[PDB]
RNA sequence: AGCCAGGAUGUUGGCUUAGAAGCAGCCAUCAUUUAAAGAAAGCGUAAUAGCUCACUGGUCGAGUCGGCCUGCGCGGAAGA
């Protein structure tokens, strides 16, 4: 899983959650590794196709976020009830 | 076929369905059936999906089955004008909704999985799709 | 929508004249025809043709990929034409040709006694052999099928007008 | 064997010489009696194995006569006596009598060597080899 | 013939072809198996 | 896609039986050769042969297909 790109988000909750999963973003979030949880937006051209893939869940993953680069890994994965569509994602830092 | 034998209520409130509930995720196999809309199910319809599948995968595989009948509902046992209390109690019912898995496998090829879940499909009221893992 | 692309490719035994959508071909097969390109427009090129669509008709390459498979039909046509297939089977039963009128016998009351449309020759170079003659592919299919129709092949007799084909609908006898 | 095309296989036991089904539904057509079958590989039975007729492909001629494409031991018949297998194996590797040496494997392959056409000693082995794989019998170490 | 009506692809010397705004069934090899609709 | 040409070898696969040559019970879903070839889908049938196939190649020539997402349809579709 090469390395992918995410955004800062301020706006959030029900409308603002829907407003982003308009067929282009996702909600996501990182937390733990000692410090602060911080709330992004993930645009949807890898990251649907990387979870198809269970190495996706058992090797890290690198992100990108204001422009500097980390390492993370996959934890938990939200789902809509009846349509094929992701609703948020968690990562943990390592 | 399919109820409890010891009950602390019968006569109960038959209600609406909400269309939400537990399910979506794929945990006792790697492929499964999905009930992709609203609907009735009863325990005969049950039995005979899983009198479907057991001609599909004959003795192939494990086959698992989180669905069980939500209630007791009353009924009266000719066409009559209503009164004098509920009726009572011969066969469970539950309402269904689109997140809800069904069915599970995993012992089998996923063709076969496809074709088993298609034949168990034709004995339930509504339209039904095919599930995976999703690997997570 | 692939087909207009093609070349088509004519004979040195046709000079292919046109005028606006008039298109005039003759050969050695006794007929001059007179063919229109009046939705799409036709380019020859003394071996080759190309076609396109016109101004005020419909636009892509579809109408003009149905366009080369008449003219190609039509060069064939006044040129050799087509050759037989069709068949007679039954003792007694005939085929045969007085003038314009056909007669086809199939042990029945009557022999058929059809008169035939405008273009088009029969022949029988014997009683169980049918043969259609002129230019145009069309005429010489459909008047096929109107005759194959006369009370249609029987199951087990095998008996009545067919095709020269490898498929076989003749059925056999079952064990009671 | 050679040019095994279009023809029946039969055992040359005598229990089977009067049941019509277990026989191919032409052969008494084509001019085969199948106890004069069982008889004229006797002999050729008894100098190969004891108590097991052997399973036989014939041919057939002009005046009814005819003739055998099978002279030589049967690749599963040998195998039983060299692995410690009842009748076979199955599947592989689910039984500890299921292996054989790939040497005793070529060994048993010039038992059969009248009936090897590959003028060569390995290509004896690619000629019984498929017999073990399809028995469930392992031959790799 | 029969109608009933689905139509399966059970064989691969069937097709299945719509004619004129209707799908039937035909088999060069087994006449048995003609049905109309689908 | 069509049109054209092939579709092996171990092998008569192994077992079980009432029964046999995918194709009336059961087992592996084997390996080498090869550009390629299953103990399989539907026929053939008393069967075999063989086709319709899996699987590859030539020819031609730049897009093509199943599933899925999302907008909009058709036939399925009878009564006094």
């Amino acid at each position: 899983m090469f390395t992918i790109n995410a955004e800062v988000r301020k706006e959030q909750g029900k409308g603002a959650s829907r407003r982003l999963r308009a067929a282009n973003k996702f909600p996501a979030i990182i937390y733990g590794g000692k410090e602060a949880p911080l709330a992004i937006e993930l645009d949807h051209d890898k990251v649907m196709n990387m979870q198809a893939k269970a190495e996706f869940y058992s090797e890290v993953l690198t992100i990108v976020v204001d422009g500097k680069e980390i390492k993370v890994k996959a934890q938990d994965v939200q789902r809509h009830p009846y349509k094929p569509k992701l609703q948020h994602i968690d990562f943990v830092r390592a | 076929m399919l109820q409890p034998k010891r009950t602390k209520f019968r006569k109960m409130h038959k209600g609406r369905n909400r269309g939400l509930a537990q399910g979506t995720d794929v945990s006792f196999g790697s492929f499964g059936l999905k009930a992709v809309g609203r609907g009735r199910l009863t325990a005969r319809q049950i039995e005979a999906a899983r009198r479907a599948m057991t001609r599909a995968v004959k003795r192939q595989g494990k086959i698992w089955i989180r669905v069980f009948p939500d209630k007791p509902i009353t009924e009266k046992p000719l066409a009559v004008r209503m009164g004098k209390g509920k009726g009572n109690v011969e066969y469970w019912v539950a309402l269904i909704q689109p997140g809800k898995v069904l069915y599970e496998m995993d012992g089998v090829p996923e063709e076969l999985a496809r074709e088993a879940f298609k034949l168990a499909a034709a004995k339930l009221p509504i339209k039904t799709t095919f599930v995976t893992k999703t690997v997570m | 929508s692939r087909v207009a692309k093609a070349p088509v490719v004519v004979p040195a035994g046709v000079d292919v004249k046109i005028n606006g959508q008039v298109i005039t071909i003759k050969g050695k097969n006794g007929e001059l025809t007179r063919t229109l390109n009046d939705a799409v427009e036709v380019k020859h090129a003394d071996n080759t043709l190309t076609f396109g669509p016109r101004d005020g008709y419909a636009d892509g390459w579809a109408q003009a990929g149905t366009a080369r498979a008449l003219l190609n039909s039509m060069v064939i046509g006044v040129t050799e034409g087509f050759t037989k297939k069709l068949q007679l089977v039954g003792v007694g039963y005939r085929a045969a040709v007085k003038g314009n009128v056909i007669n086809l016998s199939l042990g029945f009351s009557h022999p058929v006694d059809h008169q035939l449309p405008a273009g088009i020759t029969a022949e029988c170079p014997t009683q169980t052999e049918i043969v259609l003659k002129g230019a145009d592919k069309q005429v010489i299919g459909q008047v096929a099928a109107d005759l194959r129709a006369y009370r249609r092949p029987e199951p087990y007799k095998g008996k009545g007008v067919r095709y020269a084909d490898e498929v076989v609908r003749t059925k056999e006898a079952k064990k009671k | 064997a050679k040019k095994v095309q279009a023809y029946v296989k039969l055992q040359v036991a005598a229990g089977m010489a009067n049941p019509s089904p277990p026989v191919g539904p032409a052969l008494g057509q084509q001019g085969v009696n199948i106890m004069e079958f069982c008889k004229a590989f006797n002999a050729k039975t008894d100098s190969i194995e004891k108590g097991l007729p052997i399973p036989v492909v014939i041919t057939v001629y002009a005046d009814r006569s005819f003739t055998f494409v099978t002279k030589t031991p049967p690749a599963a018949v040998l195998l039983k006596k060299a692995a410690g297998i009842k009748s076979g194996s199955g599947k592989p590797n689910k039984d500890k009598v299921g292996k054989i040496s790939r040497a005793q494997l070529q060994e048993i392959a010039q038992t059969k060597a009248a009936d090897m056409t590959g003028a060569d000693i390995e290509a004896m082995t690619r000629s019984i080899e498929g017999t073990a794989r399809s028995m469930g019998l392992v031959v790799e170490d | 013939m029969k109608v009933r009506a689905s139509v399966k692809k059970l064989c691969r010397n069937c097709k299945i072809v719509k004619r004129d705004g209707v799908i039937r069934v035909i088999c060069s090899a087994e006449p048995k198996h003609k049905q109309r609709q689908g």
